RNA sequence: AAAAAA
C-alpha cells in the first residue's frame, strides 16, 4: 500500500510526467477498405 | 523370509532388472539447447557486488 | 478502492521444433523455486513456479501432508480467475499422486505458481504441461518427496499427464479439439512427457 | 505562526488533543497501555497501533504512509521497556485539509505529530524526550523559504518539505532528527538553509508547546 | 553395491528381498524403505511387484545398524524436535506457573546445529513450554519465574516429551542448561555474560541480573 | 435410473401450538415443551399432550437426539484435547468422554482419534443436557468390521440388548441415537448372553483379514433394508430387520433395493404381516 | 469423515473384482432422483432436484435481449451454493466448468437462440445447491438439463425488437450432460457416492452431447488421501461404459 | 550490482512483428542481487472535460 | 512551582544518593536519570507527579476490581477497562480454604490490594492487606455505587486527610466509603437519593478540579433532589 | 416451579434416594453412581502406585 | 470443562 503511493507521490512531486505529455491527439477514419490518417 | 521362496527372490531380481532395461534404459530425443528465451537470461544471474 | 491505486474509475481499459528453458533454484525467498520457459512455432511461454513448505500447521491433526496451488497472471490479463482455479484444482488432482504425502504429518505445502509472459501469433490447454513440468522441478528442488515425476503434453487441446515412464496417467484434461483422437493423443503426449522428463532430470543433476 | 491547542477534550479516552495550524485542524486520542491482541503482542518493547483517517472520504494508501511516517516519529519518544507486551492506541482524526489533500500531505502530517505527541503527554506515557513538527515549503519564483505555509503558498510551490526534531535539556539541544521529509525539486544548498531556518522555528514551538502543557496539567495537579 | 549410486525421484534402485551366496551359505539381505525413499508397487509380465523407489534427487546409502538401510541423502525437513534432543529457544511469554517459548534451532549429534527457519511474526515457529518443576533439579517444589528467565533471552534446554501437537515441553536441570545470551533490563541494556549457574552479570555497565545460566 | 416429473408445483392426543394453554391447572409438574406464566401452563413447541402421573408435558413432532442414562449409543470421535474425547452421538451437544472411562491396557492419538467410530453407554448427564460417555465393558469399544448407516433417532426405541445377532453372519449395533453399526459377528458376538447363565487389539485400526463377499454382500442388504424400514418411517427392531431382509430375498440382485417402489413393498409387507399374525 | 476401519473396508469391497458397492448398486447404476420444472413464474425456466443422500439443487433460467456480435457469449451459467463463497475454489471450479460445458461452440447450437440477424436471446442460468454430499457436477448438470427443456420465451413477431404480449416460445434443444465417475482400484463406477469418493484412487468428468461423448473431460481427485495414478486402459473402459448406458439416462429423464 | 532487460515484455518488443494480443506499453526487467523486479506499463484513455 | 518535562536535565546531583521512583526512568545503558513524564518533581524521596487516567499495577496499593472471569487456580478480576487482568488466588482471603473455595461470582466487587506487580508478569492481588488487622474494608462490596475518575482525584482522597470530600460528604450524609487508586470509588448509603446524590457531586469536582469548591457542590446537588 | 426446573431436580433426587450400597466383592462389574462400595476397582493397588 | 456429604 505504502509503496504504490510512495511511487505515486514521488513521479508527481519529482515533475517526471507533464498533463500535456498525456494529451491523445486523435484522427480519422475514412473508406476509400479504411485508410487512418493524423494531423501533423 | 523362510516362508517366501528363496528362488523368488532371484526370480524377482530377474523380473526388476528386465523392468529396468525395459523402462528407463530407453530414451531417445533430439538434443535442446537450454539458452533463453526471455527470462532466462537475468533471473538466475550470478550475485555481483560494487564498490 | 481503499486498498490499491486503481486510478479514475471513469476511464476505460486499452481497446484495438521444441524449445525448453529451464532454471531452478533463484529464489531466495521460499523453499524451491522453478522457471520454465517453452518456445515452438508461434507460441512462447514463460513461467515461475515457487514452492514455500513443508511448514507445520498449528493444531492440526491430519496424518499426511496438504496441498495448495494458485496461479496467478504476471503481466498480461487474459485468463479468468474461474479458470485458474479450474486448473489448480487439476493440478492438485495430479501432485496428491505425485507428492509423498505420508513423509509430511501436521503440515502443508504451498505453492505459488506465477505465469509471467505468454505470446500466441482450448487457450489455457496448452500452458498446462508447462506448468506440471515448473511445479514438479519446483518441488524436487525444494526437497519435497514425490513418488514419480510428473510430466505432461498437449496433442489437439488433450493434455494427459503421465508417470512411472507413461505405464499410468496422474491426470486427464480434454477441452474441444474433436473425437476419436484417444490413442493419438496418448501416444503423442507420451513422447512430450518422456522428452520432458529427460530435461527435468538433467536439469536437476547439471547445477 | 500562530498556532492553537487543547489537552483532555476526551473523556473515555486515555489522553486526547486537538492541534490547529493555519486550516488544517487534526484532533488526536491516544488509549493505554492497555491489553494487546495476539497478533500485536511484543515481548519486550511496547505495541504501537496508529490509525489517520482524513477528513473526506476514507482511509486509503495515502493515510497508509501518513501512519508510517508517524510511526517514525512516535516510535523513539515512547520509551518501549517500560511496557513490555502491552499495547497503545494513537488514532489522528483529520478534521479539516486545510491544503490540497489531492496533490499535498504533508501540512497535516506535521499536525498529526504535533496533535499525537501532546496526547501522549496528557495519557501519561514514559517518553524519552520532546518533539516539534513544522511545515515548509519552497516557491519556485521566490526561491524563499517559507516555515508553517498556507494553502495558496503551496499551490505555486517548487518543493514541500517536512521537519521533525528530538529536543532536551529545557527544549534547547536537540538531540537527532526524528523525521525529514521532502518533495519537489531542490538542490543541496536550500536543503542546509532549510534547517538553518527550521532548527529555530522548531525550538520556537518547542517553547510554545512547553508552555501549553504547563497551563492544562498544573490545574489538576 | 550393484545397484545405481545416483538417484532421481522415481528411479528404481532395488527390490523388496535379497541375497547373495558366501561361505557355502545363503545371506538375507533385507532392504528397508527411509528418508528419500519409498516402497511402492509396480506391475509387470501380468503380476504384481514390490520395489525400493528413491523420491527425492540425491546419492544412494547402504548402512547397516547391530539388515540393509536404503536412504537417499540431498545435495532442515527431517530434522525435528525428538525426546532427548537439545534445542535452543527464545522466551515469548512469562507466566507464574510455567515459560512458554518457540523453538529456533535443534543441536545436531557427533557443535553444530540445524537452524529452524520460519516467520516469526505469524506463530508458523514450533512452541514449546518449560515448566516451572523443569527449571533446575534444586528445589523442584518452590521455583521464581521471575528469577529464572526473561522475554528475549535465549534460553537452551533438553525436550523431555513432545505431549499434544502444539507444544513441546523441554528442561533445564542439568548444568549445560539455562540461559546462554541475554541483555539487561530486557535486551534495552548491555550483553550480559554468565558467570554463576543462577547469577548473570554485565562487565560493561556494571548491571547484575539474576537468571538461570548454563556452564560454559 | 428413476425418475419423477411433477409440473406446475413445487384417552385422546391433544395436538397443540406455540402459545397454546394446555391446562388451567397449576398442580401438574412442568415437562418439557412447556413454560409457566402465573398459574397457566403454555406450550412451546408444536406436538402431543403428555399427561403422565403429577408430570405435564408437550411432545414435539420431531427433536434431536435426547440422551439418556443407560441408552446405548454409537458415536464418532468429534475433536480430543487435553484429557478428554468429545464424541458426537447426534445429538444438541458433543458427548464426552473421559480417560478414565475406557479401558487402559499394559498421546490419546494412539487409542482413539478424529474420525473414529465406537459404541458407548451414557454414565451420567450433565446440567446442560450433555452425557458422559462410558465404555468399560466387553460389548463396548472401538467399531470395525463394516459400514455405518444413519436412521432416524426416533425410529430406535430403548431395549435390554441393542446389540443383535441375525442370520447371515452379521451383527446390528442399534444405537438409541440412531447411529447403527453393522459388522461382522465376532466371537464376542456369538456368545454374549449365553456365556452369563452358563487386550491391546481392541483400539485396533485393521479390520479382519479375511472377509467374505458372503458376508460383505450381507452387511450390503441389510443396510438397504434397514434404511428402507426408516424411508416408511417404520420403528427398527431386530424382528422388523430380520424380516426385511427376509423379504427383500425375492430380488435376486441387491441394486434394486434403492428403488422407492421397492423400500415401501418391503415396508407394507412386514406392516400387513403384524397386523393379520397379530389379531 | 469416515474411519479409517470405514474406508479400509469399503475400499477392500470396491477393489475386489466382484465389485460390491455398499448400497448395491451394479457400476452402472444410478440412484433414484427427483426433479421438479416450471415452479418459478417470474423466471422463464426453472428445475429442482433432490437427490439420495439429500443432496438438493435449483436452477433458474432467465433471459434478455442483447446484440450477438458484441456478445460471444450467449450463455452464462452462474453457481452459488449454500454455505459457500462466491470466490470459493470448488464453486469458481464448477463455474468455470459448466460454462465449457454449456457454450456457444462447444454443446449448446448458437443457432437455436438466434431471433433476427441483430439481436439474439441470451440465457441466464443461475444455480442454488442448497444441500452437497458429494461432487454436485453431476447433480447440476441434470438440473441444467431439465431446466433447458422446459423453458419459455416472449414470442417473436418480425424477422430477419418486439415481442408477443400472450403466446410464448418454447425452447427446443439438446442440453448437455455431465457423467462423473470413480476409480477404484482396476474397477469403474458411475455416480459415486458420498463414502465411495472419499477412498477411490480417483475420478472422472465426462461429458455427454448428441448421442456422442463430448468435451469438456476432466480427471478430478475425489479426495485428497487415496488418489493414485490409473492405467490408460480404465479411461478407455469408463468413456466406453458412459458411451453405452447414457441412451438410458437421457431416456429417463427425458419423461 | 544492477541488470536489467527493458522493453522484453512489451508489444513494441519487435519492430517487425508486432503482438497483436499484448497491451503493454512499456516495460522492465530489474535483478539487484537477489531480489528481482517486474514492471509492466499499461495504458487507458479518458475523456477529459 | 517547579515545572518538569521530559528530556530535560536533571536538577538533583548525581553525587548524593537518592532513591528513586514513579516517574522518573533510570537508563540501562547510559545510566542518566531522565524524566519521562510532565508535571511537578516532588523532593523529600524523589518521584514526578504526572496526570494519568490509566492505571497501572504497583506494589502495595489499594484497588477496587471486578471480578471477569472464574478459573480454578485464581479468579481473574479487571482493574480497568481494556488494561490486562489480575490474578486474584482463592487463599488470598481470610479463613482461607483448600477444597472449600471463596463465594464470589462474576461481577462481583471486591476491595484488595496489590501484591505482587511485575511489569512483564501478570500482576497478583490479594483480599487481605499484609496486614492491618486483616480488615481495612477488604472484602467483597455488596451493593452501593461505583465512579470513574482519574488517578489524580483518587490518590489524593485516599492518602491526604485535608482533601475537603470526605470531610463536606460526612456533613451532608452518613456513609461507608471505599477508594481504590485505579481510579475508582465505591460509596454505599441507606437511601438510594443519597447515593446519587454522592455521585453526582464527585463527577463535578472531579470535572472541575476545585478545592474550595466542594462546599458549594455539595449544598446544590443535596437540595436538587428534593 | 417459575424456571420449569422441578421435574429435573426431583428426577436426580430420586435417583439419590434409590442408591445402595453394596460390599466390594459383590459389587457390580460396571462402575455406576447407583451402587456404592468401598472399593470399585478390581485392582486397587494400581492407583496406589502410580501416585 | 472445577463441583457435593463426612
Ligand atoms: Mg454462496
Amino acid at each position: 500500500m505504502t509503496i504504490s503511493q510512495k511511487l505515486h507521490d514521488s513521479i508527481l512531486h519529482s515533475r517526471i510526467l507533464p498533463k500535456k505529455a498525456l494529451k491523445v491527439k486523435a484522427g480519422v477514419r475514412s473508406a476509400n477498405t479504411f485508410s487512418v490518417l493524423y494531423p501533423d | 523370509l523362510e516362508t517366501i521362496s528363496v528362488p523368488q527372490i532371484r526370480d524377482v531380481m530377474e523380473r526388476f532388472s528386465v523392468l529396468c532395461n525395459s523402462n528407463i534404459s530407453k530414451s531417445r530425443a533430439k538434443p535442446v539447447t537450454n539458452s533463453s528465451i526471455l527470462l532466462g537470461k537475468i533471473l538466475p544471474r550470478e550475485e555481483h557486488d560494487i564498490a | 478502492d481503499r486498498r490499491r491505486l486503481l486510478g479514475p474509475a471513469a476511464a476505460k481499459p486499452m481497446a484495438f521444433e521444441q524449445e525448453l528453458s529451464l532454471h531452478t533454484g533463484f529464489i531466495e525467498n521460499c523453499n524451491g523455486s522453478a522457471l520454465v520457459e517453452a518456445r515452438s512455432l508461434g507460441h512462447q511461454t514463460s513461467l515461475i513456479t515457487a514452492v514455500y513448505g513443508p511448514r507445520s500447521i498449528r493444531g492440526s491433526f491430519t496424518s499426511q501432508g496438504t496441498i495448495s496451488i494458485q496461479l496467478k497472471n504476471g503481466l498480461l490479463e487474459k485468463y479468468n480467475t474461474n479458470e485458474l482455479k479450474e486448473v489448480s484444482s487439476f493440478l492438485m488432482g495430479i501432485f496428491n499422486s505425485v507428492v509423498n504425502l505420508s513423509r509430511y504429518p501436521k503440515s502443508g505445502i504451498d505453492i505459488f505458481v506465477y505465469l509471467t509472459y505468454d505470446k500466441d501469433l482450448s487457450q489455457i490447454s496448452s500452458l498446462i504441461p508447462h506448468c506440471i513440468t515448473s511445479i514438479t522441478l519446483a518441488l524436487a528442488d525444494a526437497g519435497i518427496e514425490l513418488v514419480d515425476m510428473a510430466g505432461a503434453g498437449e496433442a489437439n487441446g488433450t493434455v494427459v499427464s503421465f508417470i512411472k515412464n507413461g505405464e499410468e496417467i496422474v491426470g486427464f484434461w480434454k477441452d474441444d479439439g474433436d473425437d476419436e483422437d484417444l490413442l493419438e493423443c496418448l501416444d503423442r503426449c507420451k513422447e512430450q512427457y518422456n522428452r520432458y522428463r529427460d530435461l527435468m532430470i538433467s536439469c536437476l543433476m547439471n547445477q | 505562526m500562530s498556532v492553537q491547542a487543547e489537552i483532555g477534550i476526551l473523556d473515555h479516552v486515555d489522553g486526547s488533543s486537538e492541534f490547529v495550524s493555519q486550516d488544517t485542524k487534526v484532533i488526536c486520542s491516544v488509549t493505554g497501555p492497555i491489553e494487546p491482541k495476539a497478533r500485536q503482542e511484543l515481548p519486550t518493547q511496547l505495541a504501537l497501533e496508529i490509525i489517520v483517517r482524513p477528513a473526506k472520504g476514507v482511509a486509503t494508501t495515502r493515510e497508509k504512509v501518513l501512519e508510517d511516517k508517524l510511526r517514525a516519529v512516535l516510535t523513539p519518544l515512547i520509551t518501549r521497556h517500560c511496557y513490555p507486551r502491552q499495547l497503545c492506541q494513537i488514532t489522528c482524526q483529520i478534521l479539516e485539509s486545510g491544503e490540497d489533500e489531492a496533490e499535498f500531505s504533508l501540512r497535516e502530517l506535521s499536525c498529526c505529530i504535533n496533535a499525537a505527541f501532546l496526547a501522549l503527554v496528557d495519557a501519561g506515557i514514559a517518553l524519552n524526550s520532546m518533539c516539534a513538527s513544522i511545515p515548509i515549503a519552497i516557491i519556485k519564483d521566490t526561491s524563499d523559504i517559507i516555515v508553517d505555509p498556507t494553502a495558496e503558498q503551496l499551490k505555486i510551490s517548487l518543493s514541500v518539505h517536512t521537519l521533525a526534531l528530538e529536543f532536551v535539556n529545557g527544549g534547547k539541544v536537540v538531540k537527532n532528527v526524528l523525521l525529514l521529509d521532502s518533495n519537489g525539486d531542490f538542490n543541496e544548498d536550500q536543503l542546509f538553509s532549510l534547517l538553518e531556518l527550521g532548527e529555530q522555528k522548531c525550538q520556537e514551538l518547542v517553547t510554545n508547546i512547553r508552555r501549553i502543557i504547563q497551563d492544562n496539567i498544573s490545574p489538576r495537579l | 553395491f550393484q545397484f545405481p549410486e545416483i538417484a532421481y525421484p522415481g528411479k528404481l534402485i532395488c527390490p523388496q528381498y535379497g541375497t547373495e551366496n558366501k561361505d557355502g551359505e545363503d545371506i538375507i539381505f533385507n532392504y528397508v524403505p527411509g528418508p528419500g525413499t519409498k516402497l511402492i508397487q509396480y506391475e509387470h509380465n501380468g503380476r504384481t511387484l514390490e520395489a525400493i523407489t528413491a523420491t527425492l534427487v540425491g546419492t544412494v546409502r547402504c548402512e547397516e545398524e547391530k539388515n540393509i538401510l536404503v536412504s537417499v541423502l540431498p545435495g532442515f525437513a527431517n530434522n525435528l524436535p525428538k525426546e532427548g534432543d537439545i534445542v535452543l529457544t527464545r522466551v515469548t511469554r512469562l507466566s507464574l506457573q510455567r515459560a512458554n517459548v518457540e523453538i529456533l534451532a535443534v543441536e545436531d549429534k557427533p557443535a553444530t546445529f540445524s537452524v529452524s527457519q520460519a516467520s516469526s511474526d505469524l506463530g508458523e515457529t514450533f512452541r514449546g513450554i518449560i515448566r516451572s518443576q523443569d527449571v533446575r533439579s534444586t528445589d523442584r517444589d518452590r521455583v521464581k519465574v521471575i528469577e529464572c528467565f526473561k522475554p528475549g533471552d535465549i534460553v537452551r534446554a533438553q525436550v523431555l516429551s513432545l505431549g499434544d501437537g502444539t507444544n513441546y515441553y523441554l528442561t533445564t536441570a542439568r548444568n549445560d542448561l539455562g540461559v546462554v545470551f541475554a541483555r539487561a533490563a530486557n535486551g534495552a541494556g548491555g550483553l550480559m555474560y554468565a558467570t554463576d549457574w543462577q547469577m548473570m552479570t554485565s562487565p560493561v555497565t556494571g548491571a547484575t541480573e539474576k537468571r538461570k545460566c548454563a556452564k560454559p | 435410473i428413476t425418475i419423477t416429473k411433477r409440473n406446475g408445483a413445487f384417552s385422546d392426543s391433544q395436538i397443540v401450538t406455540p402459545g397454546e394453554l394446555v391446562t388451567d391447572d397449576p398442580i401438574w409438574m412442568r415437562g418439557h415443551g412447556t413454560y409457566f406464566l402465573d398459574n397457566m401452563t403454555y406450550s412451546s413447541v408444536a406436538g402431543t399432550v403428555s399427561r403422565v402421573n403429577r408430570l405435564l408435558s408437550v411432545i414435539p413432532l420431531k427433536g434431536r437426539y435426547a440422551p439418556e442414562t443407560g441408552d446405548h449409543v454409537v458415536g464418532r470421535i468429534a475433536e480430543v484435547g487435553n484429557k478428554r474425547w468429545k464424541v458426537d452421538i447426534g445429538g444438541k451437544q458433543h458427548a464426552v468422554l473421559m480417560l478414565g472411562s475406557v479401558n487402559l491396557p499394559g498421546q490419546m492419538r494412539s487409542f482413539l482419534k478424529e474420525g473414529d467410530l465406537l459404541n458407548a453407554e451414557v454414565q451420567s448427564l450433565f446440567q446442560d443436557g450433555s452425557a458422559s460417555l462410558h465404555t468399560r465393558s466387553l460389548k463396548y469399544g472401538k467399531l470395525r468390521n463394516g459400514m455405518f448407516c444413519q436412521v432416524p433417532s426416533s425410529l430406535i426405541v430403548r431395549a435390554k440388548n441393542h446389540t443383535h445377532n441375525l442370520p447371515g453372519n452379521i451383527t446390528v449395533v442399534l444405537g438409541v441415537n440412531g447411529y447403527i453399526w453393522l459388522r461382522k459377528t465376532s466371537q464376542m458376538d456369538l456368545a454374549r448372553d449365553t456365556p452369563s447363565a452358563n487386550s491391546w487389539q481392541i483400539y485396533s485400526d485393521e479390520n479382519d483379514p479375511s472377509i467374505s463377499n458372503n458376508i460383505r454382500q450381507a452387511i450390503c442388504r441389510y443396510a438397504n433394508v434397514i434404511k428402507a424400514l426408516a424411508f416408511c418411517e417404520i420403528g427398527i427392531t431386530q424382528q422388523r430387520i430380520v424380516s426385511a431382509y427376509e423379504a427383500s430375498m425375492v430380488y435376486s440382485n441387491v441394486g434394486e433395493l434403492i428403488e422407492k417402489n421397492v423400500m415401501e413393498s418391503i415396508g407394507s409387507d412386514i406392516l400387513t404381516a403384524e397386523k393379520m399374525r397379530g389379531n | 469423515s469416515l474411519s479409517v476401519a470405514e474406508k479400509s473396508y469399503l475400499y477392500d469391497s470396491l477393489a475386489s473384482t466382484p465389485s460390491i458397492r455398499p448400497d448395491g448398486r451394479l457400476p452402472h447404476q444410478f440412484r433414484p432422483i427427483e426433479i421438479f420444472t416450471d415452479f418459478l413464474p417470474s423466471s422463464n425456466g426453472s428445475s429442482r432436484i433432490i437427490a439420495s443422500d439429500g443432496s438438493e439443487c435449483i436452477v433458474s433460467i432467465k433471459s434478455k435481449v442483447v446484440d450477438h456480435h458484441v456478445e460471444n457469449e450467449l450463455l452464462q451459467v452462474d453457481v452459488d451454493i449454500a454455505g459457500q463463497r462466491d470466490d470459493a475454489l470448488v464453486v469458481e471450479t464448477i463455474t468455470s466448468l459448466l460454462n465449457k460445458v454449456l457454450k456457444s461452440g462447444s454443446g449448446v447450437d448458437s443457432s437455436k437462440l438466434q431471433l433476427t440477424k441483430k439481436y439474439s436471446f441470451k440465457i441466464f442460468v443461475d444455480v442454488l445447491v442448497i444441500s452437497s454430499h458429494s461432487h454436485p457436477v453431476s447433480l447440476i448438470s441434470f438440473a441444467i438439463y431439465s431446466a433447458l427443456n422446459s423453458t419459455y420465451l416472449p414470442k417473436l413477431i418480425s424477422a430477419f425488437p418486439t415481442f408477443h404480449d400472450y403466446d410464448m416460445v418454447k425452447l427446443d434443444i439438446n442440453p448437455p450432460l455431465v457423467f462423473i465417475l470413480a476409480v477404484v482400484g482396476n474397477n469403474m463406477l458411475l455416480d459415486p457416492a458420498a463414502n465411495e469418493s472419499e477412498v477411490a484412487n480417483n475420478g472422472l468428468i465426462i461429458s455427454w452431447s448428441n448421442g456422442k461423448i463430448t468435451s469438456p473431460i476432466r480427471s478430478v481427485a475425489l479426495n485428497d488421501s487415496n488418489v493414485k495414478s490409473f492405467k490408460p486402459h480404465l479411461l478407455k473402459q469408463g468413456l466406453a461404459m458412459v458411451e453405452k448406458y447414457a441412451p438410458d439416462v437421457v431416456r429417463s429423464l427425458e419423461n | 550490482d544492477v541488470a536489467i532487460e527493458n522493453n522484453t515484455l512489451s508489444r513494441y518488443a519487435d519492430a517487425g512483428n508486432i503482438d497483436t494480443k499484448n497491451n503493454i506499453l512499456g516495460s522492465n526487467v530489474l535483478k539487484s542481487g537477489k531480489t528481482i523486479v517486474i514492471t509492466s506499463i499499461t495504458g487507458g484513455i479518458i475523456e477529459e472535460t | 512551582s517547579t515545572f518538569i518535562f521530559p528530556g530535560d536535565s536533571f536538577p538533583v546531583d548525581p553525587t548524593t544518593p537518592v532513591k528513586l521512583g514513579p516517574g522518573i526512568y533510570c537508563d540501562p545503558n547510559t545510566q542518566e536519570i531522565r524524566p519521562v513524564n510532565t508535571g511537578v518533581l516532588h523532593v523529600s524521596t524523589a518521584y514526578i507527579d504526572y496526570s494519568s487516567k490509566r492505571y497501572i499495577p504497583s506494589v502495595n496499593d489499594f484497588v477496587i476490581g471486578v471480578i471477569i472471569g472464574t478459573f480454578s487456580d485464581s479468579y481473574k478480576v479487571s482493574l480497568q477497562n481494556f488494561s490486562s487482568s489480575v490474578s486474584l488466588s482463592y487463599m488470598a482471603f481470610p479463613n482461607a480454604s483448600k477444597k472449600n473455595r471463596p463465594t464470589l461470582q462474576v461481577g462481583d466487587l471486591v476491595y484488595a490490594r496489590v501484591c505482587t506487580a511485575e511489569k512483564e508478569l501478570e500482576a497478583e492481588i490479594e483480599c487481605f492487606d499484609s496486614t492491618t488487622g486483616r480488615d481495612a474494608g477488604f472484602g467483597i462490596l455488596e451493593d452501593g455505587m461505583i465512579i470513574d475518575v482519574n488517578l489524580n482525584f483518587a490518590r489524593q482522597l485516599l492518602f491526604n486527610n485535608d482533601f475537603p470530600l470526605l470531610k463536606v460528604l460526612a456533613a451532608h450524609t452518613k456513609f461507608e466509603v471505599a477508594i481504590g487508586l485505579n481510579g475508582k470509588i465505591w460509596v454505599k448509603c441507606e437511601e438510594l437519593s443519597n447515593t446519587l446524590a454522592c455521585y453526582r457531586t464527585i463527577m463535578e469536582c472531579c470535572q472541575k478540579n476545585d478545592t474550595a469548591a466542594f462546599k458549594d457542590i455539595a449544598k446544590r446537588q443535596f437540595k436538587e433532589i428534593l | 416451579i417459575e424456571s420449569n426446573k422441578l421435574a429435573g431436580v426431583l428426577y436426580e433426587s430420586r435417583n439419590v434416594a434409590k442408591r445402595r450400597f453394596e460390599y466390594s466383592k459383590y459389587r457390580p462389574l460396571t462402575p455406576s453412581s447407583e451402587v456404592y462400595s468401598p472399593i470399585e476397582k478390581e485392582s486397587p493397588w494400581k492407583i496406589l502406585m502410580y501416585q
